[PDB]
């Protein structure tokens, strides 16, 4: 097999979708995953995904189903310390009385870390793993969730919802719309204010749509970076070369080295931002 | 690369996560920190 | 159409290219004057770090269109057909 | 013809990368002075944005034509026309 | 002419691209400095501001130019006459 | 003479361009400094303004020289009269 | 198709070159900013340094967007597939 | 000879737009350091003018050669005699 | 086949050469800030070594990755096998 | 021989305005530094101009061969006899 | 085989020149602080050369790097015999 | 020949250049804290001045390289001989 | 070649990049978390 083919085979996402017969069946090639149209589903990205999230949730709901409000344990002692992280975060960037803004910053940095973390592990382990348990060598297999698009565009566009949401709540259709075309450029008059509408919409509606779309873009570069060099490395390996596999051991290392603190970051800079957008919505920044 | 309803399963999925957290993870964990803090204040002002 | 899928190859690539250079100087550039200003005044820190955050949604605006259409150019080419 | 739109995608290029570079580095600069501006006069914040906000339209103010125009050419080609 | 209407495309590209670059990072320049001294005396700013008025007319005379050029290219091309 | 003509465009949109990026540039700084000495001191305003247009005659001086033959060159074309 | 090959050849070493001048750029301004801080004040270097590395975070995402854009355009091709 | 043509009209658009761009670069950078020098001390403006007109010559002495180059290749190309 | 050769031989020479320019200007400007603490204060030079290799690491991070790239285009070839 | 002597008229135009860009910043930045200089201790300008020309010797050292060279070039072209 | 060599030239040209261009902005940006402490702080110019050294070694490693692969290019050029 | 002598020009003036602009823009950069070192401390001058010299030689070393390989590509073609 | 010669080099890499985790990066997590918990305990034992 050529160095081609196995980059080629580990840029591919087992696929379930619209089969020509029949709305059943999985892709066994890339042209015919890419066939289906945009009704189709990733199974191995919302399966690792929808997994991390649950033993996630069962952590941390076995910690706070037994809180002793006393000496805490092990397991609950890292529960509050995160829990105390999150809340100081949110108390110093949102100053109203919202409850929804704090679980949901902490959802979304654990559920982001967990995401990114299972790139540390070797990247022909879980795929490998997974062609001997169903017994098809030819099986599509990704495991890092947020180098698949649809993942990171999925969090931003729910960010985004939550945005859109919340400003409506806290300002009525009529301020959202204000806001949207009247207010960083204000006259006394009808005749001036009316020629500085477009330029109020050309401003505010462009920074509006640009968040969600950097939300998922940041993370998803740096993942998909990330897990793209990863493979390469591998190749040095496939050579059988001594020197070459000397230096891919020292290469992979520092890669990961490397790789933990932007697995950390990301996580935190997607919280941050969420926080960010959120708080800005019940306020006026123009 | 490719557009999907993946993106549609990964919000439900995250709605669902955040619902969840909201009530049955924080309000306990931040009522006992509460408690604790409070009872640390109480031995406190024993004087 | 040889011509034009290799002219497109550029086109994306300097669509991408002059966006990342552009946000790497100026998050450079806001960014060091973030650890300034938390420097100098230490007690303004998170007020500092939210405006920061705010500014930081005009600073990549036009740079996300030009990504987004780079993206668009790359899987889903429309000067291709166009004769 | 093939020559005409090869030279299209590469004019939208430029139309929206230069426009991104020079908005992502201009806005560095004001941001970084707006936050000197906050973190040393922390009263001075609400005019200031303002104030700020008054000298980002004119920093987009021709980065905005120049996306216009891009579009207006990646999905109404006026040069076809001309043969 | 395929060739002559090609790097018209280009040279519109370059007219508004070039202008929106300049534009924008100059008026970041501008800006920052208006911010600063706007916080230095708030007590003076209507005069910073129409001071910075005057000078932007300035910045922006020669980058309007250029975009009317490159409008002037786009709809009654001069140079396919020559031919 | 096709290449003369399709080249005398890309002459122009240099000429125009580039003198219209400098121009920017060069207003963005002069018009920063202008901006702080009227903030430190007010009374001095009417003095400053009147240096600043005599730098700004020398700022202008090749531009104006390049834009004028950038017309001369889009009407009046003088490197088609050579074959 | 040699000459979609040898564009993207051209394209991938744009879509990285400019990434790397970016980012050591922006790099380098916000790392002097860094040092400037700690030794203005020896106390608050682990907090600037964390903020460092959080500005770090958003400085350094369209460059990777383009690094794995380029290593997908080298050992895969979307170019290639339409002909 | 339909190549040296057009060649030459490129050259000289390079030389005239380089020189107005560098001029205009360093004029606002000398005016705002000599803006900022009259804004502080008033009483030393007479010598200052004459000390930025003394260093104007030596910073505009090469583009002037360049524009008179760009002259010279405009009417009376040199390159056309050499076949 | 001699075009893309070509083409990846100045691809080469892309890497390298903007990878270069930007570790040089980054590098100048973290160790002229620096030299400006290490002067201020003689004490923390031990410190603020450790801190300027820190940011001295991330500098180069994609710098390297063009390097890398480059040597495995000037040593092997992944396009000439594409043909 | 057309190809020849086209790219030694762009090789002299690229060699003049180089120069005179590189030239005229370089001595922009001088020319603010001297003012200042000046301002702050106007009894050693006697001293300080001399510098100032010292430094000027270094900053047009490259710049007067590159013009050298290119006069060389448009008046005696050594690429016409083959080598 | 003239197009691969011709290309050898300014892939040479380029690797040589961006380096030069670096590192020649990077070190005047290094020795202006350098200069700078030496005449603030004149007893500490001995340690301050040292570590002005000790940058300057991470300052010049790539450019080093690019210029002995543009002399292995030029006396040894490996793309010839690719073909 | 033609291709190979035509590229061998725009590489001696791509050599020449961006060199020029490097060791200018570098001098006066060196320059300005020279002299703002001059004038701050009156009697430093005759150590600051050695110092210069000794910062100018490592801002000259690769520019020195480039224009002593461009001279050799213009007296000599290593190129030409490779057929 | 290819296989059997990726997954000994990945296994190589990732053993050592295990140890360097397991010396260097768990002992200071542990230790904070100890720390709380022994401050927390100190507190309660004042109250
Ligand atoms: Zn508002």
């Amino acid at each position: 097999e050529t160095a081609s083919g196995y980059i080629q085979h580990h840029l591919q996402n087992l696929t379930f979708g619209r089969l020509p017969n029949g709305d059943w069946g999985f892709a066994h090639t890339a042209e015919q995953a890419k066939e289906m149209g945009f009704w189709a589903f990733h199974v191995d990205t919302l399966g690792w995904s929808v997994l991390l999230g649950v033993v996630f949730l069962f952590i941390f709901r076995l910690a706070a189903k037994k809180a002793t409000s006393g000496q805490p344990g092990g397991l609950q002692n890292f529960v509050e310390v995160m829990v105390e992280f999150v809340d100081t975060s949110v108390k110093d960037t949102f100053h109203g009385r919202n409850p929804l803004i704090a679980p949901l910053a902490l959802t979304v940095f654990v559920w982001i870390f967990l995401l990114n973390l299972i790139d540390l592990v070797p990247v022909d382990y879980l795929p490998m793993l997974a062609a001997k348990i169903t017994g098809d060598e030819h099986l599509f297999f990704r495991a890092v969730a947020t180098t698949d698009p649809n993942a990171t565009l999925g969090l931003s566009i729910s960010v985004f919802a939550l945005i859109v949401f919340y400003s409506i709540k806290v300002k009525g259709i009529g301020g959202f719309l204000g806001e949207l075309t009247l207010h960083p450029f204000s006259s006394k008059n009808i005749v001036v204010q009316i020629l500085l509408i477009p330029v109020n919409f050309l401003l505010e509606f462009v920074t509006l749509i640009a968040k969600p779309v950097s939300l998922a873009l940041r993370l998803f570069g740096n993942m998909y970076a990330g897990e793209l060099i990863f493979i390469l490395i591998a190749v040095m390996f496939g050579s059988g070369m001594f020197l070459l596999s000397a230096l891919g051991v020292a290469l992979n290392w520092a890669w990961a080295v490397f790789h933990i603190l932007i697995i950390t970051l990301q996580a935190f800079i997607f919280m941050m931002l969420t926080i960010v957008y959120l708080s800005m919505a019940h306020e006026d920044n123009h | 690369m490719n557009i999907n309803a993946t993106l549609i399963g990964q919000s439900v999925a995250f709605f669902i996560f955040v619902l969840f957290c909201m009530k049955f993870v924080w309000p306990p964990v931040i009522a006992a920190l509460q408690e604790r803090q409070k009872k640390i204040a109480d031995g406190l002002d024993a004087a | 159409m040889e011509t034009v899928v290799g002219l497109t190859a550029i086109a994306v690539a300097l669509l991408i290219g002059l966006g990342a250079l552009g946000t790497a100087i100026g998050f450079g550039l806001l960014g060091g004057k973030f650890l300034e200003g938390a420097a100098r005044q230490p007690e303004m820190v998170p007020m500092l770090q939210v405006k920061m955050f705010i500014v930081a949604g005009l600073l990549d605006a036009v740079t996300m269109i030009g990504v987004g259409i780079a993206l668009f150019f790359t899987f889903a080419n429309p000067f291709v057909g166009q004769i």
